[PDB]
């Protein structure tokens, strides 16, 4: 009964496993630009563009488990200057484990200097709009800045009635509460699978200061790399 | 569905042993907005109801509440028009079945009994809802003469001599009982005037030949007839004098 | 709604609800004896104006060889005992040999479990004790559960349970070295123990003795002076 | 877990909190947001707890363009120091087995800060009592013994209907199935003897805007919030039931 | 040719009826007091499985009565056996009696299965 | 009426079934359709809101022909409209075959009303989301126009509208006097009303879909000739302008 | 429709549906029956609320195959349905066994119908309680079929309003055996004890049963008994 | 917020007069792969985009053959697609078998709509979640019919449905006049250009991910596989 | 019941698995010329005969089975299996094969777990016996309906622990003769429950014999010598 529930709680809870091989990541090394990539498309765009020049040494991975997705939560740092950090999180973090993930990443001793740039993709249906969802552009994107970000967003902000939940919202709430500059980019795309249109829509972000100097241009190298991950796991027979 | 609530599920009894869906069906009958009366005289049975026509584009002729099930049996309807028409059609089917099987005309008592059985079916099975309408049957019986029977969605079919149904049902019933206690001859003109004046005084409005519709069945002519506006106007003049 | 849905821990529901309903449904008792398996019940309320046209209340006769007592819902108990009689007569029509007790209780528990398995019906929440001599084995007593499986409880009590007293009275005589008189004495003692309100008073409890005399199962119900002396034995027990 | 918006950590000494509850639909939260918008209660802090699923969005009460571009976390608190009025605002669904920690944390917060009276707007199920809800008014109240006797006599003069005291396992313990959080929160407050009152309403799932209006009118009648067109609805009360008509459907 | 040997037997007490359609080897058997085609299963000897392969054509899948009877009859005879057991509950012992009932007829009338 | 608006077999405390009302208001969601019962015959007019140029002219047609004599103008969900059109076709054909002569409009009207009411009765099936105007003219029966509200009412109208602009359309129609004139002018009048009720700001564009049945077309429901439709549209545009 | 059972066991184990049905039965006109030595009577109150109501149309008593007779307290459409079902059962039994249906089996059949209607989904328990009559073997019968399906043999019992007071009155009045022509007097006095006014000839109905069977008698016949 | 209460079933009306389940079905078509349908005065070309994955894993046969003059392409659930294709084949075959006449496309679409309307009305069902682009050639001439997951259908000059089909719709709307007065090769090239604009900038029309079905004045509906699409790909400009 | 979990687990079958886990430990060994079953017992039976609580039964003479979980569904499945065995013996007139009845039970469980109108059986039938040619058998079905042949299986309370212990212990040297198989089964049961004695419900079936419910006196003496061997 209670013991079984306790065993499940451990199974669901996030466990931080170091990649270099109970101290939190930011507690171990401070960061200056921690980039969060949520979802397959976000991490794909990160790998294509940002993780093109530099060592990007693996520092940690927040392995976890949930009924939906067990993928990976590997964290990276440039290793040319460890000041800048990164995170490619593809595994879905459940609601009961998002705050555990936040504790593992930051804990209780933040630096209050990181420009937390969050990369995530949502579905068009989530976008609360006056008109029908079919009229919206397929890959359009939105941004959610915090109080002390002060850096102009490259895209229009979200409308009032629209909201965001789950892990990106968790990190943004943590940043807002502790006064950490940040911005949450929403790439509202009709296709949630790996499609290069979604990353093409993610492109405008590398132009702005957020994640600006990390990419060493080279569109040809990135564009060729984008075609690499276009090949993915075989889909089912549900849709044709 | 699994509607646990007593107020939104017919089958489940209320904690005080009441069927809230039946009460809400009665409230629907009230929501119909109209009122109807029926009086059993010593020579005939009457049914008087108001015909309020929204606007003028609607054809006044089409909108009606006086229906005939069997050529001798009349009816007046109160409640939602769709439910009223459905119950009228079911009563017509029952009358046809009775005529085909038994071979003679369906008595009013038995017709109301059958309709009450159907209402019991509706109010017992959770699948469907009680029909939001009250039907009053009138007709001439070879043994009891004029007969007035009111069937209701609950499944209550007791016969009446003078009865009413609608939004003003309570006041109409009070006035009708007051008239009944006098116990006069109850002639054709007398009973028709009683019904029409009951409706007029409960609604506190003056009646016009086109504002109301009247149907009557009499011993002399067992066939049910809906009085034309000319006869209603003549009766209104009779009340005036 | 979810009348046939497994619980997360495997505790099928509505059958614990049947269990509780049985628990707060009186106190039916039955003890097996070598001379003849015994049964007992709790005649709730005086019921002065009630007429005992039926054989007895909560003690329904199953043909000539078996009798049963119930401690659950009265309507469900009535329906299930009617089905019991129907099945027993069915087997009698099939073969001259009357239905063995085990087979009939198995059939009834199969009906109960089928209700517990196929949706569309609330489980039959009645717990039954069957007495009766059988050509196979001998005198037998079975404890039925409204959720299914029966038992071979030689001594049992449903409703207010309190099986400690019945065990202390049954194992007292080696559980097999008893007599009928000892069976009535122990049954009265345990009923008095369970009957916290005052004590068993004649018409407050109804018992039936099922013994085979001269090769014939006599199902005799004790009442009036028969129960009057039983509580007199309770007075004897008090001393 | 109160985190000030700035750095002054404004003290809530001698204040009255206005918390909503996760009731049938969103009656309590809707009413709380409605009164917040009407009274123009400025944000003062951020109650960051680990009990609600995180969510973010722009300022629900946009008003000015500058105020429109803000951030609204799952748990934020606004206050109006003019009337010594503070008000928490719940806008999130709860995580499993986390509501009671919220109760304890907020009870400690109110006890330490000095917020005297906590008003808990909520709503219970429509059927509620044994047909008594259909016969009597939906509105009720449930005030802890620690509530100031002045407020108690004010309520008595208002001639309201007290909680039905629904029968529960021992025998008549107040049960509020619709609110859920309301029962445990009330018990925690009673243990802490913190002045608070639960203002609920027997309603059912669906559109609950009229229920919110009724509840805010109840609160106005008690504490004269506005004036015992009327309430300025938030800009958040938009696109709350649909996302446009698909042209092909019709 | 198809010999339509229709017969009835007072199985237990209820006068359960029977139907036969010989065809050539695809025997068809129906069982039930009431004239209803509730269930139906076809079974015939299979060279790939010791138990003749059978599938519940139509009716409740949680019956495993028509299919079992079809398998046993297909093992007894050769080729297909379209069993259509249509008893409501009949517990399970009664089904054994019917299996006995049909068995006796096959001995009495081997041609009129 | 929260809690009582999820099933068509549940009565609200007030005493109304909310599913039927939601069906009527979903009918309101669609564009307005107008029918007129003049002395000569019955004239229909529907604001066929064009969605995209890709759809070929005539697609998503709203004016169905149940039979040679009986037509139909619909609103609300078009799928339910087509299903009801098929049902009415079947009923009319059945009567024409069994009895041998064309169905009186009243019989079709009350039969389809009974069918839709039956659908509204039960919790499993949902009420039809479409309201239609069964209109027809016969040399003996006369010009008849019946609207079938999803509730199941069969009311004979001299003129009525159904859709988003139903109220304004009804006001304009009652300003018009629909008695003792040829349909030749009724087509122009109904086009005029459709033009007034149309909202260009909200509805980007629309197509005039006019059909009529009467002595001019020998009691047959046929789409108005292109020339007459063009003349009516020109008159409506001239009236709307200034 | 709604095949899944709607009467569901409560966590504690009580069937609230049957309890509400019993409450509805209690909220009904008193109906008292006596199992006297020479017959069984079923005097019930056919209360005309207004002069408009005509008792000559509807009756609260209904004989079954002569010997049997029934009354009710609550609802009444349910009573009519149950009367129809019981009459159909009596016809089937008589035509298939070539003998009138004995009382106990009719009670069992109606109780089984009640149990099915409270057990099967898609339907509600009948909100009525039936008092059987009968002259089986030449003795009275006073089985009281509760809405659940529990029928108990009685000698003096009321079921409608103030049924507890009526039961106490019968206990303090009813003789061990009594006799016909006095059971009606006792029942009328019980109704008086549990009436809201005065009784006319047609304000109450008597279901006296004898060798012939359960007879409704006539308003004039009962009126004679009221004067005595 | 409120729509969550009125979208669980298909038989519930929202307070906004909407049935969200039909909207979700209408989005199920978008969940499928993109397809393009356009016609000329003499031909009806049906161009479909096969999933750009390893065709070894699954041969995505979007374009299906219904009759000698009717063929359809799948956008959405495969089970509903198969059921609808089988139904259409039954009706066409029955027409040609009994009346010995080709079934008109419009009649077939009307039957499809009538069949697909029933699930929307009935409880416990769901609308057929697939969008068909019916390219047929009856007596009247070429016909491209759009069948939405709702029973509503549209007679369309040029259409494209599926994922990211808005670009194809824009292209088709920009060149309707050319489509009307084009021959076989030019019309096929126009459809292929629409599909390419559906595809991202980097991806191009390969033989692996393109399938086309053409029905014409004297041409039966023929599905051209990867090897048979190269002739149209050749001569088509990359830009 | 008919819905899958996000990971692809039917809830009803997992709940039935939990119910089985709460059941007694049905332990069997596939010995040559001898098949031994063993089920943990809750003792008790202070006023109840052991006849009615016999978890190990005999489906005909050449098959005997034990279960772990709820006993009502176990009783009904046992009744159905024995009825099928008798029907086969009647019509086909051959001894029913262990494979045949095991597949029948597995199919029944599959049928009951598929339809949503009925819940799955909350037991796991461990079936043993000898075929026509005398080959020892050992099978174990599941609520899902997956029948699997085993060398020496153990399912019930702490199924995994007893299973791995027996796998470590099970060897052809331990399967030789029949006393050794009895020792193996008793050792597994004692590993499950330390009390032993009455809790050890032991049943043995030989090649050409019927199911013999080994007497408690025989069970305890084997336990004593097993203890002696350990010392």
């Amino acid at each position: 009964d209670r013991e079984v529930r306790l065993q499940l709680a451990r199974k669901r809870e996030v466990r931080l496993l170091r990649r270099q091989t109970e101290v939190s990541l930011l507690e171990k090394y401070p960061c200056s630009k921690f980039i969060i990539a949520i979802g397959n498309n976000a991490v794909a765009f990160l790998s294509s563009f940002v993780m093109n020049s530099g060592v990007w040494e693996e520092v940690g991975c927040a392995k976890l488990w949930n009924e939906w997705c067990r993928a990976f939560c590997v964290f990276y740092h440039l290793k040319s200057n460890p000041s800048v950090f990164l995170c490619q999180c593809s595994c879905y973090v459940a609601e009961d484990q998002q705050y555990q993930w936040l504790e593992k990443v930051f804990g209780s001793c933040p630096r209050k200097n990181m420009q937390i740039t969050i990369l995530t993709c949502r579905h068009v249906t989530d976008y609360k709009t006056s008109e029908s969802t079919g009229s919206l552009p397929s890959p359009f994107l939105r941004a959610l800045k915090t109080q002390n970000f002060k850096d102009s967003a490259c895209c229009p902000l979200l409308e009032q009635p629209n909201i965001v939940h789950d892990l990106p919202a968790a990190v943004l709430s943590y940043c807002q509460v502790w006064k950490i500059p940040a911005i949450l980019y929403l790439c509202y795309t009709d296709v949630m699978k790996l499609d290069l249109i979604t990353v093409e829509a993610f492109k405008p972000i590398l132009s702005t200061r957020s994640l600006k100097g990390l990419v060493k241009n080279i569109p040809q190298s990135t564009e060729i790399l984008k075609k690499l991950m276009t090949t993915n796991e075989i889909q089912s027979n549900i849709y044709t | 569905g699994s509607s646990a609530g007593f107020d939104r599920h017919i089958t489940i009894f209320s904690p005080e042993g009441r069927l809230y869906q039946v009460e809400y069906a009665f409230k629907a009958i009230n929501q119909g907005g109209l009122t109807s009366v029926a009086v059993r005289g010593k020579d005939c049975a009457v049914i008087v109801t108001q015909k309020k026509v929204p606007d003028k584009l609607l054809d006044s002729s089409t909108v009606t509440h006086l229906f005939k099930i069997t050529e001798n049996i009349g009816c007046v309807m109160t409640g939602m028009t769709a439910d009223s028409r459905s119950q009228v059609q079911r009563a017509r089917y029952e009358a046809a079945n009775w005529k085909y099987k038994y071979g003679y005309e369906i008595p009013v008592d038995m017709l109301c009994k059958r309709i009450a059985d159907i209402s019991q079916v509706y109010t017992q099975n959770a699948e469907m809802r009680p029909l939001g309408c009250c039907m009053i049957l009138i007709g001439i019986d070879e043994e009891q003469g004029p007969q007035v029977y009111k069937c209701d969605p609950a499944g209550y079919y007791c016969g009446f001599k003078a009865t009413a149904a609608g939004v003003k049902q309570t006041e109409s019933t009070s006035f009708l009982e007051k008239k009944v206690k006098k116990k006069f001859d109850w002639t054709f003109e007398q009973t028709v005037e009683t019904a029409i004046t009951c409706l007029s005084t409960v609604l506190s409005i003056d009646f016009k030949p086109s504002e109301i519709e009247v149907g009557v069945v009499t011993v002399e002519n067992p066939k049910f007839r809906i009085l034309t506006e000319a006869e209603i106007d003549a009766h209104l003049v009779a009340l005036a004098e | 709604s979810r009348t046939t849905i497994f619980s997360p821990e495997g505790r099928l529901y509505q059958v614990e609800y049947a269990m509780e309903a049985i628990g707060h449904a009186g106190t039916c008792l039955g003890i097996l004896a070598n001379d003849g398996v015994l049964l007992a019940a709790e005649r709730r309320n005086i019921h002065k104006l009630l007429d005992e046209v039926f054989f007895s209340e909560k003690i329904y006769k199953l043909n000539e060889d078996m009798a049963c007592s119930v401690a659950g819902i009265t309507s469900d108990a009535n329906v299930l005992t009617n089905e019991l009689r129907l099945i027993a007569q069915r087997y009698l029509l099939q073969y001259q040999e009357p239905i063995p007790c085990e087979q009939l209780v198995t059939a009834l528990c199969d009906i109960k479990q089928a209700y517990t398995q196929f949706g569309g019906k609330r489980p039959f929440g009645v717990s039954l004790l069957y007495i009766g001599w059988d050509k196979h084995y001998g005198f037998q007593l079975y404890q039925s559960d409204p959720s299914g499986n029966y038992g071979g409880w030689k001594a049992t009590c449903i409703g207010n349970n309190s099986a400690a007293a019945v065990s202390m009275l049954k194992q007292d005589y080696k559980e097999g070295e008893m007599t009928l008189k000892s069976a009535l004495a122990l049954a009265i003692k345990v009923l008095n123990k369970t009957m916290d309100v005052s004590k068993l008073s004649a018409e407050k409890v109804e018992i039936a003795t099922l013994t085979r005399e001269n090769g014939k199962t006599v199902i005799r119900v004790l009442k009036q002076k028969e129960v009057e002396q039983l509580i007199k034995k309770h007075e004897e027990e008090e001393a | 877990m109160f985190v000030p918006c700035g750095e002054s950590a404004p003290d809530l000494a001698g204040f009255t909190l206005l918390m909503p509850a996760v009731s049938v639909g969103n009656v309590g939260q809707l009413a709380m947001d409605l009164i917040i918008s009407t009274l123009n209660m400025s944000k003062i802090g951020y109650f960051y707890t680990d009990c609600l699923v995180p969510m973010v969005g722009n300022n629900p009460y946009a008003t000015t363009e500058g105020n429109s571009t803000e951030l609204s976390i799952n748990a934020e608190v606004y206050s109006l120091p003019s009337r010594k009025l503070v008000a928490l605002q719940l806008r999130s669904i709860f995580i499993k087995y986390k509501s009671k920690p919220f109760c304890e944390k907020l009870l400690s917060w109110v006890k330490s800060s000095g917020c005297a009276r906590v008003i808990v707007l909520s709503s219970s199920h429509s059927y509620q009592r044994n047909d008594l809800q259909l016969r009597s008014t939906p509105f009720r109240y449930l005030l802890t013994p620690s509530m100031q006797k002045s407020v108690q006599n004010k309520i008595k003069s208002l001639n309201w209907e007290e909680m039905e005291k629904s029968r529960c396992i021992p025998e008549f313990c107040i049960r509020i199935p619709g609110g859920g959080i309301t029962k445990t929160l009330y018990d925690e407050s009673c243990s802490k003897e913190i002045q608070m009152a639960v203002l609920l309403k027997f309603v059912s799932e669906g559109d609950n805007i009229p229920d919110a209006l009724g509840l805010v009118e109840y609160l106005n009648e008690w504490l004269q919030i506005l004036k015992p067109s009327r309430w300025k609805i938030p800009s958040s009360w938009r696109l709350l039931f649909g996302s446009g008509l698909p042209p092909a459907l019709f | 040719d198809v010999s339509l040997h229709n017969f009835s037997a007072r199985l237990w007490e209820q006068l359960v009826h029977f139907h036969v359609m010989r065809l050539t080897d695809s025997l068809f058997l129906w069982v039930g007091a009431t004239p209803h085609l509730r269930n139906l299963a076809v079974a015939m000897c299979s060279r790939y499985d010791s138990i003749p392969v059978s599938t519940s054509l139509l009716g409740d899948t949680s019956d495993t009565t028509s299919t079992g009877l079809a398998q046993r009859l297909a093992r007894k005879t050769n080729k297909q056996v379209f069993v259509s057991y249509n008893l409501q509950n009949t517990d399970s012992n009664f089904a054994l009696l019917v299996e006995n009932r049909i068995k006796e007829e096959m001995e009495a009338f081997p041609e009129k299965f | 009426g929260t809690g009582y608006d999820l099933s068509a077999s549940t009565f609200s405390p007030d005493g109304r079934v909310f599913q039927v009302e939601y069906a009527m208001k979903a009918v309101e969601n669609s564009s307005t359709a107008i029918g007129i019962r003049c002395k000569d015959g019955v004239v229909f007019g529907v604001e066929k809101l064009v969605l995209s140029k890709l759809y070929e002219e005539g697609s998503n047609k709203r004016l169905f022909n149940v039979d040679r004599h009986v037509g139909m103008a619909v609103a609300g969900l078009l799928a339910d409209a087509r299903s009801l059109a098929d049902i009415a076709r079947e009923e009319a054909s059945n009567f024409r075959s069994n009895f041998g002569y064309n169905i009186p409009l009243k019989h079709l009207a009350d039969r389809v009303a009974m069918y839709v009411h039956a659908y509204t009765l039960y919790s499993a099936v949902r009420p039809f989301g479409c309201s239609f105007m069964l209109g027809s003219y016969s040399v003996n029966d006369g010009a008849q126009l019946y609207m079938i509200d999803p509730s199941g009412v069969s009311y004979g109208y001299w003129g009525c509208a159904i859709g988003k602009a139903r109220q304004a359309a009804k006001t304009e129609i009652e300003k018009l006097q629909m008695k003792e004139m040829t349909c030749r002018d009724i087509v122009k009048e109904v086009a005029k009303i459709i033009y007034i009720v149309h909202d260009e700001v909200k509805d980007k564009a629309f197509e005039l879909e006019l059909s009529w049945v009467g002595e001019l077309t020998n009691g047959r429901h046929e789409i108005v000739p292109k020339d007459i439709r063009e003349e009516a549209e020109k008159y409506a545009k001239e009236s709307l302008k200034e | 429709g709604y095949s899944f059972s709607l009467t569901t066991f409560s966590p504690s184990g009580k069937l609230v549906q049957i309890e509400y049905a019993l409450a509805a039965v209690a909220g009904g006109a008193p109906s008292v029956g006596i199992k006297a030595a020479n017959g069984v009577v079923l005097a019930t109150e056919k209360k005309q609320k207004s002069i408009l109501y005509d008792e000559r149309s509807v009756h609260k008593v209904e004989p079954i195959t002569k010997h049997i007779g029934l009354v009710y307290s609550g609802m009444g459409p349910d009573y009519r349905v149950l009367v129809h079902r019981a009459r159909k059962l009596a016809q089937q039994y008589y035509l298939v066994y070539q003998e009138p249906i004995p009382t106990a089996q009719l009670v069992q059949r109606v109780a089984s119908v009640m149990q099915e209607y409270t057990q099967s989904g898609g339907v509600r328990p009948f909100g009525v309680s039936l008092l059987i009559c009968g002259w089986n073997e030449g003795r009275p019968y006073l089985f009281q079929s509760d809405p659940s399906g529990a029928y108990f043999a009685w000698k003096a019992t009321a079921m409608g309003k103030n049924y507890v007071n009526g039961k106490t009155f019968l206990e303090k009045r009813y003789n061990e055996d009594l006799e016909l022509e006095d059971a009606i007097h006792t029942a009328i006095l019980t109704l008086k004890e549990s009436f809201e006014g005065q009784m006319t000839e047609d304000n109450i109905e008597v279901g006296i049963c004898n060798e012939a069977g359960f007879r409704r008698l006539t308003p004039t016949e009962v009126k004679d008994y009221l004067a005595a | 917020m409120f729509r969550n209460q009125y979208d669980n079933d298909v038989t519930v009306w929202s307070p906004q007069g909407r049935i969200h389940q039909i909207e979700y079905a209408m989005e199920a078509v978008k969940q499928g792969s993109a397809t393009v349908g356009l016609k000329s005065k003499t031909h009806a070309v049906l161009v479909a985009l096969k999933r750009a994955q390893s065709e070894l894993a699954a041969h995505q046969k979007k374009i299906l053959h219904v009759d000698n003059h009717i063929g359809i392409s799948i956008a959405g659930l495969t089970a509903d697609a198969r059921l609808l294709c089988n139904f259409m084949r039954q009706e066409c075959l029955d027409s040609r078998f009994v009346f010995d006449r080709p079934l008109p496309v419009s009649r077939l679409v009307s039957l499809i709509g009538s069949k697909t309307q029933i699930p929307t009305q009935r409880y416990g069902r769901r609308p057929y979640g697939v969008g068909l682009l019916i390219a047929g050639y009856d007596d009247m001439g070429p016909h491209i019919f759009q069948t939405c997951p709702s029973a509503n259908y549209f007679d369309c000059r040029a259409m494209s449905i599926g994922a990211r089909s808005q670009s194809a719709r824009t292209y088709l709307e920009r060149h309707m006049s050319e489509f009307m007065e084009c021959n076989l090769n030019e019309l096929v090239k126009h459809g292929l250009r629409a599909l390419r604009e559906t595809l991202p900038a980097e991806q191009d029309l390969t033989t692996k991910n393109v399938s086309i079905g053409i029905v014409g004045k004297d041409l039966e509906f023929t599905i051209y596989d990867d090897d048979d699409v190269s002739p149209f790909l050749e001569g088509l400009e990359e830009r | 019941i008919t819905v899958f979990s996000p990971d692809g687990h039917l809830f009803q079958v997992e709940y039935a698995q939990e119910a089985v886990k709460k059941g007694s430990t049905a332990v069997g060994v596939r010995g040559r010329d001898i098949v031994v079953l063993g089920v943990e017992k809750k003792s008790v039976a202070k006023l109840q005969d052991e006849r009615t609580v016999r978890k190990i039964c005999a489906l005909d003479d050449n098959v005997c089975m034990a279960f772990a979980g709820l006993t009502a569904d176990a009783r009904i499945v046992i009744n159905r299996a024995r009825v099928e065995c008798q029907s086969h013996r009647l019509t086909v007139e051959d001894p029913v094969t262990v494979e045949y009845i095991t597949r029948y039970i597995a199919s029944l469980k599959q049928r009951y777990t598929q339809s949503n109108g009925r819940r799955p059986f909350g037991i796991s039938a461990l079936i043993v016996g000898f075929d026509f040619d005398g080959t020892p058998r050992l099978y174990q079905t599941d609520p899902s309906g997956t029948y699997h042949a085993w060398k020496a299986n153990a399912i019930g309370r702490g199924a995994k622990s007893v299973r791995e212990f027996l796998e470590k212990n099970y060897t052809d040297e331990a399967i030789e003769t029949d006393d050794l198989t009895i020792k193996l089964v008793i050792k597994a049961l004692l590993e499950v429950v330390q009390s032993g004695g009455k809790n050890i419900e032991l049943a043995v079936m030989r090649r050409d014999q019927s199911l013999k419910i080994l007497n408690p006196e025989e069970i305890e003496k084997y336990v004593a010598e097993i203890e002696k061997e350990k010392e």
